[PDB]
């Protein structure tokens, strides 16, 4: 993540079509951006929590389908079953977690970077 | 937890890409 260039943002928010001065509820909201794609969404509009909302915002961060499992670094065969971490959103796929989960985990799920 | 298929459809569609182009330009 330290390496990889990061994209050109659109100032666009995908799902709204707002800007930075206005999401859903006509306030202004900062974007967050792909880097990979540099496509866009308020936080409000990618329904993240403020607390994940501040991690994501200093990491390389992928949006949904730009999202890579940090493990492996492939997308691959079964890119939909893919975990987002629920603390950084980085993206695992269930055999590259450690250790290897056989099974959706319930409820929140924190990725082996966030976990103490 | 999530995954990208379940994130997908609980974050909502995006907007129509036309009109996101619209807007970027
Ligand atoms: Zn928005
Ligand atoms: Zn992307
Ligand atoms: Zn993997
Ligand atoms: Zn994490």
């Amino acid at each position: 993540e330290k390496d990889k260039p990061v994209a050109e943002p659109i100032p666009i928010c995908s799902f709204c079509l707002g800007t930075k001065e206005q999401n859903r509820e006509k306030k202004p909201e900062e974007l967050i951006s792909c880097a990979d794609c540099g496509n866009s969404g308020h936080p409000s509009c990618l329904k993240f929590s403020p607390e994940l909302t501040v991690r994501v915002k200093a990491l390389r961060w992928q949006c949904i389908e730009c999202k890579t499992c940090s493990s492996c670094r492939d997308q691959g065969k079964n890119a939909d079953n893919m975990l987002f971490c629920d603390s950084c959103d980085r993206g695992f796929h269930m055999e590259c977690c450690d250790p290897p989960l056989t099974r959706m985990p319930k409820g929140m799920w924190i990725c082996q970077i966030c976990r103490p | 937890a999530r995954t990208k298929q379940t994130a997908r459809k609980s974050t909502g569609g995006k907007a129509p890409r036309k009109q996101l182009a619209t807007k970027a330009a």
